[PDB]
């Protein structure tokens, strides 16, 4: 080799160091998936919790949380649903105030949406936290609207815990392969500062099974 | 861009003194730092070589143990450190950047130097003629001759020209054998074949006139060859 | 009344265009390459394996001078190489890593990147600092960007997941004309080698010719069952080559406006990410789901060779001006280099 | 020298295979596959255990050609003593895997982001340097080496090498059961039952494959026989190379499909 | 939505007339570029080590 060309490989050495330090940093941060309908509530969530894609940074007990919320692109999802095929949860909004409202109504458009994305191929074991947001007006709605207008077939009491566990168990019953990944749920309201702690409770046991999985016994 | 040193001064012999430059306009981290000298009336001589991350350093024969070379780049620093220092040391120091990947081009921006008075197995490249008398409009060449074949296996050849103008500082014209740089005039052209080389200018303006340098860089310690004037 | 009208008008030229491709017709490649003989067997070798990437490549493209390339990742790194050496000469980071093409200038003095942020942004390699620094962000569509070509140092074309293509002008900043035809996400892109017309594909199962100049659409080519996701010009300009998700590639001709000759096979089940062509036009390279490329002879539908030694799916490929080398990029983080 | 015939082949036969396994565990993690943070500790457990079949092989080779070719030459005592080292090095990788794995469930947080980046080589090299220590004091005091030997401080370095094995033991099971119980109590989304199995069968295994021969060797000679020494010894080798030999299966090879 | 269908009607009807050519004389063309361009195609022919730059 020539005097230059050594000159090059060390410059191309000091490259490969800093690319390793950058990765090596990247690796220890925990990403999360946004998605929900326009009026199911999201900006609140975002607000309580610190075109293209929006992204938001916040940091939690010595965590460090990066959120990506993909509410603006309107095209065909099959064809960049595949980006995040490595994430460590998706956290699905839904408003439990609109079952009377219609755009078809918007509580079966929630249902064809949530089980489009929990029986995909590429989010076969990876976890969802499921929001039910805006109980007080649905509390209040409750009583004057009944509720067989969304479920016609519900034949049962009409009052908030009633209703509350009928939709949850709906929601939650469209998992094909209820074995193979876990689904946490939580009723929310605009005023309520738990939700960090909820988010942070349910990626603990995602990060103690990754690092089993390091140490090879899975 | 712009690189400034100081230090210089007399001193007598036996001291030791320090001199530095700092560099403001680039990204000074990613560049390596030559240290060249020139006598009073005589020709260029290298110095010593510090590179990009601190890792490799050269030093020539005429000050090896008695020099020492160091870079700061958080304040964007060079410093040269002299001990001991005899008659012969007496010159203009330059400070001089340097960056290698492939297509770059080394040895492209030099300072302005610092005055130091002191009271009281290599390549040979040999420029056999001096002072020739041009008048303006006309074509000129000039010839250069090394005593070892400067074409590496990898298709390079190594022989730089420079410019240097009554006053200033030298300027790079032709980098690597037939390259021309950034902000000259297409009127030079440079051509040569194993060990010998051969520059041309076309027609010619009363602004370059000065003297012309050839170096080689295929192995260290990166010697120069005294340089043709041209006279008006 | 008068749109059931147009609608009758509108479906009575279809079947005129139909019968006039129909009758211009009258042999096959098939029956016309019958009587050369075959290329043997190909055995391709691997040659150089780049390192670097952390995570899957999405984008590559070859300089001019066949030595230089430019590679792109989901890490928000984008690398410059020198194949020869296998030593890395920049490398860039990027403001959003959702990135999902690259380019490089015939000049070799600009690079181009562009993703999920709906941006194509510009990256000047020649500066007299050291460092590599953006020039413009060029910001007018409302979908991802798929595809993007540089056709000199001031002109740009780009395509969109919301129906349209567009030209730009670097130093403005603006868009002088927008080509809108589609029904879908436009995917894949393609300059002719005179830089005067080019190919888009669509998820609509179709392709277009557009005229850059004067602004509009000039032919039409429908024979696709699903999306087209990668297209390319004959060395000639007078064909091209496209791939799609139903297990095919097909080659159309723009003189006779149809259909020339399909490519496929029973065991072969998964989709096609990229197509390249040999550079006399003998040999078609396809890129395919199940870990490796497959070599096809362009004028007689035979497989002549198989280029396997990716662990995940292939999601480039490329061939040099010179016909030397071919490289493909991969989602485990992989660059080789055959030849 | 006439009831040991078939012990002999066996060893043979069951320590020629785990070579091939621990050459291809060294070549495929050499080059062919990458590195995190645990696969340290299998390459030094590898690269012990195949010096300890070697070692094992030639002795078995050089009793052979001994016997069935009887003139023949002896096999230098200095060996011995670079065995004794591979196998205390050998226990002690195993004790490490444990804890590592138990601290990952017991500090998540601290294991994916505070965790250093060269602990494993520290603690690697550490526990090669004192395993070379002690075997050759052992040696050293003891005749195996070129100089003249002692009674007492023979037996001193036998019972403390008896007595450091016996540590490595109650830190295996201690891991281990803090590990189940932290799963036992509270945990969402692990696949229970073959953890457990994955955990008894490395506790097993140590215990009724990888001390029988130490203990033999360091303590039970010293504490008591004419049948002791022959009807004890090819037994124990057996187990031992048994555990050597398996250990690859367990650590590379059941994990990956 | 009429102004789309009328939209499509014109585009229709500017690609409706163009002047189209024989499959025959397309192929012959293909053919005898590809017969033109053999020998300067390394992929096809391998060129000898000495002259190969990924060597
Ligand atoms: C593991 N150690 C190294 C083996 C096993 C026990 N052993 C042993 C040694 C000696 C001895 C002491 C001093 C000088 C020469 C020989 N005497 C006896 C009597 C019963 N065992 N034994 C050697």
């Amino acid at each position: 080799l020539s005097a230059e060309d050594k000159a090059a490989v060390e410059r191309s050495k000091m490259i490969d160091r800093n690319l390793r330090e950058d990765g090596e940093k990247a690796a220890r941060e925990v990403k999360l998936l946004l998605l929900g309908a326009g009026e199911s509530g999201k900006n609140t969530i975002v607000k309580q919790m610190k075109t293209g894609i929006v992204e938001t940074h916040f940091t939690f007990k010595d965590l460090h949380f990066k959120m990506f919320d993909v509410g603006a692109q309107r095209s065909e999802r099959k064809k960049w649903i595949h980006c995040f095929e490595g994430v460590t949860a998706i956290i699905f909004c839904v408003a439990l105030s609109d079952y009377d409202l219609v755009l078809m109504n918007r509580m079966h458009a929630s249902m064809k949406l949530f089980d489009s994305i929990c029986n995909n191929k590429w989010f076969t074991d990876t976890s969802i936290i499921l929001f039910l947001n805006k109980k007080d007006l649905f509390e209040e709605k409750i009583k004057k609207s009944p509720l067989t207008i969304c479920y016609p077939e519900y034949a049962g009491s009409n009052t908030y815990e009633e209703a509350a566990a009928y939709i949850q168990c709906q929601f939650e019953d469209l998992n094909k392969r209820k074995d193979t990944k876990e689904i946490y749920t939580h009723f929310t309201c605009s005023t309520d500062t738990k939700n960090v702690q909820f988010v942070f409770d349910a990626v603990t046991d995602v990060i103690i099974k990754n690092n089993l999985k390091d140490c090879g016994l899975f | 861009v712009q690189l400034v040193e100081s230090g210089g001064g007399l001193v007598q012999p036996g001291g030791s003194r320090k001199l530095s430059c700092s560099a403001s306009g680039f990204a000074f981290s990613s560049f390596g730092m030559h240290w060249v000298r020139q006598a009073p009336e005589k020709g260029l001589e290298w110095v010593a070589y510090i590179s990009s991350g601190s890792g490799t350093i050269y030093y020539a024969d005429t000050v090896k143990g008695r020099f020492t070379i160091s870079r700061d780049d958080p304040k964007n620093t060079l410093f040269l450190q002299m001990t001991s220092l005899r008659s012969e040391d007496t010159a203009m120091y330059y400070c001089v950047r340097s960056i290698y990947y492939y297509g770059s081009s080394p040895f492209d921006f030099w300072g302005q130097g610092t005055t130091l008075t002191v009271s009281s197995s290599d390549i040979v490249m040999t420029q056999a003629t001096s002072s020739v008398p041009v008048t303006p409009g006309e074509s000129v060449s000039i010839s250069c001759r090394s005593s070892k074949s400067l074409l590496h296996s990898n298709g390079n050849t190594y022989l730089y020209w420079f410019l240097q103008r009554p006053g200033q500082s030298p300027q790079l014209l032709i980098y690597r054998m037939s390259n021309l740089a950034s902000g000259v005039p297409d009127r030079f052209s440079g051509s040569g074949s194993g060990t010998a080389f051969t520059l041309t200018i076309s027609r010619l303006e009363a602004e370059d006139v000065g003297v012309y340098y050839c170096m080689q860089h295929l192995e260290y310690p990166l010697t120069f060859g005294a340089g043709t004037k041209l006279e008006l | 009344s008068e749109l059931d009208q147009l609608r009758q008008e509108a479906e009575q030229l279809k079947n005129q265009i139909r019968d006039a491709r129909k009758a211009c017709a009258d042999a096959t490649l098939s029956q016309i390459t019958n009587n050369i003989d075959p290329v043997g067997r190909i055995q391709m070798r691997t040659r150089r394996t780049l390192r670097g990437h952390l995570a899957k490549i999405y984008a590559m493209h070859w300089g001019t001078d066949s030595r230089l390339l430019v590679s792109a990742s989901q890490d928000g790194k984008l690398i410059i190489w020198d194949s020869y050496t296998t030593n890395k000469v920049h490398a860039i980071p990027l403001r959003s890593s959702w990135v999902m093409t690259c380019a490089y200038a015939p000049s070799g003095n600009y690079v181009a990147c562009g993703g999920l942020d709906n941006i194509c942004s510009i990256y000047n390699l020649k500066t007299r600092e050291g460092n590599v620094r953006v020039s413009r962000e060029l910001a007018g569509h409302t979908g991802y960007l798929s595809c993007c070509r540089f056709l000199d140092d001031n002109q740009i074309v780009t395509s969109s997941g919301d129906t349209t293509c567009a030209l730009w002008d670097i130093e403005t900043g603006q868009q002088t004309t927008t080509f809108t035809g589609h029904t879908g996400d436009v995917m894949s892109l393609s300059l002719a080698p005179d830089t005067r017309l080019f190919v888009s594909g669509a998820c609509d199962a179709s392709a277009k010719l557009w005229d850059v100049r004067e602004g509009m659409c000039r032919q039409t080519f429908t024979g696709h069952e699903s999306d087209i996701n990668a297209i390319c010009f004959f060395p000639n300009g007078n064909a091209f080559a496209t791939g799609s998700d139903d297990a095919t590639c097909r080659l159309f001709d723009l003189r006779a406006d149809q259909e020339l000759m399909t490519y496929s096979h029973d065991n072969i089940i998964c989709g096609i990410t990229s197509v390249s062509f040999s550079k006399s036009g003998r040999l078609l390279l396809a890129g395919y789901d199940d870990f490796n490329c497959n070599v096809w002879d362009a004028l007689k539908a035979d497989r002549a060779g198989v280029l396997a030694g990716h662990d995940n799916r292939v999601s480039c490929l490329g061939v040099t001006d010179d016909g030397m080398a071919v490289a493909t990029g991969s989602w485990d983080s992989f660059l080789k280099i055959w030849n | 020298g006439k009831e040991t015939l078939i012990p002999v082949f066996l060893i043979l036969f069951i320590a020629l295979v785990g070579l091939v396994g621990n050459g291809f565990v060294l070549w495929l993690l050499g080059f062919r596959m990458r590195r995190n943070a645990f696969s340290v500790y299998v390459l030094s457990l590898a690269g012990a255990d195949f010096l300890f079949l070697c070692f094992q092989i030639i002795n078995c080779l050089v009793y052979l050609s001994n016997f069935f070719c009887s003139i023949s030459i002896n096999f230098p005592s200095f060996f011995t003593t670079v065995m004794t080292c591979a196998y205390l090095a050998g226990l002690s990788m195993l004790s490490t895997v444990s804890t590592e794995r138990c601290l990952s469930v017991l500090w998540p947080i601290w294991y994916r982001c505070r965790r250093p980046r060269h602990l494993s080589a520290v603690v690697c090299v550490l526990l090669w340097a004192l395993s070379l220590l002690l075997s050759i004091l052992e040696g050293k005091f003891c005749g195996f080496l070129f100089s003249d030997g002692d009674s007492g401080w023979c037996q001193t370095f036998d019972f403390i090498t008896a007595a450091w094995l016996i540590f490595l033991f109650m830190v295996l099971c201690g891991s281990s059961l803090a590990l189940l119980v932290r799963i036992l109590c509270g945990s969402r989304g692990l696949p229970l039952t073959r953890l457990y199995l994955t955990i008894l069968l490395t506790v097993l295994v140590f215990l009724l494959c990888g001390l029988p021969f130490g203990i033999q060797w360091f303590l039970i000679l010293w504490i008591w026989s004419d049948v002791l020494f022959c009807h004890i010894h090819p037994v124990s080798v057996v187990l031992s190379s048994l555990n050597s030999s398996a250990n690859p299966i367990i650590y590379f090879f059941v994990g990956s499909f | 939505s009429i102004a789309q269908a009328r939209k499509l009607v014109e585009q229709l009807k500017m690609e409706a007339n163009i002047d189209r050519i024989k499959v025959s004389k397309a192929a012959a063309d293909l053919m005898a570029y590809c017969e033109a361009h053999a020998k300067e195609d390394p992929l096809l022919t391998p060129v000898p080590a000495s002259e190969n730059p990924f060597r």
